[PDB]
C-alpha cells in the first residue's frame, strides 16, 4: 500500500495521501517476476528484518 | 496532484480487487486494448446515429 518516491538519493515507500517515508523492506513490498518486464522499474536494496535474527 | 499514467492506472487496478502487478506484467495488452476500445467508438458513432 502508497508508493514509491525519492527525495534525489534515496527511495522510501510513502502511503498514497499523506507523505511519510518508510525504509523499503521485504514487510511493506511483495513479489512477482524478474526485472525484464516492468516499464520504468529501477534498482535499489530491498531491506530484509531476519537477518539480524540470523546474526545471532 | 501529478502522477504518471501507468501509476494511476495500478491504483485504479487495486481498486477493483486486482493485484497492481496485473498491470504492469501487461502493460503493452492493457494499452493496445484501451486504444482499440477508442477507435470502435469513432466507428460506432460513424456506421449510426
Ligand atoms: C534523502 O533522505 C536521506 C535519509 O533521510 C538523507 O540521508 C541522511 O542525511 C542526514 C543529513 O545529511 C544524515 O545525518 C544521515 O546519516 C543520512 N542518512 C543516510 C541513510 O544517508 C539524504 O540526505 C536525503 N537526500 C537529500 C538530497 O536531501
Ligand atoms: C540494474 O542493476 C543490474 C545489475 O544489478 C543491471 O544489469 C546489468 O546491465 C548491463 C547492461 O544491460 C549488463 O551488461 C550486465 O550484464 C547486467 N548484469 C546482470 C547481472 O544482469 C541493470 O542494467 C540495472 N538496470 C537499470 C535500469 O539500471
Ligand atoms: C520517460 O520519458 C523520457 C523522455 O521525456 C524518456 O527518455 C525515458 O526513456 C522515459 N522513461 C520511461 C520509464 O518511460
Amino acid at each position: 500500500e502508497g508508493v514509491f518516491v525519492s527525495n534525489g538519493t534515496h527511495w522510501f515507500v510513502t502511503q498514497r495521501n499523506f507523505y511519510e517515508p518508510q525504509i523499503i523492506t521485504t514487510d511493506n513490498t511483495f513479489v512477482s517476476g524478474n526485472c525484464d518486464v516492468v516499464i520504468g522499474i529501477v534498482n535499489n536494496t530491498v531491506y530484509d528484518p531476519l537477518q539480524p535474527e540470523l546474526d545471532s | 496532484l501529478q502522477i504518471p499514467f501507468a501509476m494511476q492506472m495500478a491504483y485504479r487496478f487495486n481498486g477493483i480487487g486486482v493485484t497492481q502487478n496485473v498491470l504492469y506484467e501487461n502493460q503493452k495488452l492493457i494499452a493496445n486494448q484501451f486504444n482499440s476500445a477508442i477507435g470502435k467508438i469513432q466507428d460506432s458513432l460513424s456506421s449510426t446515429a
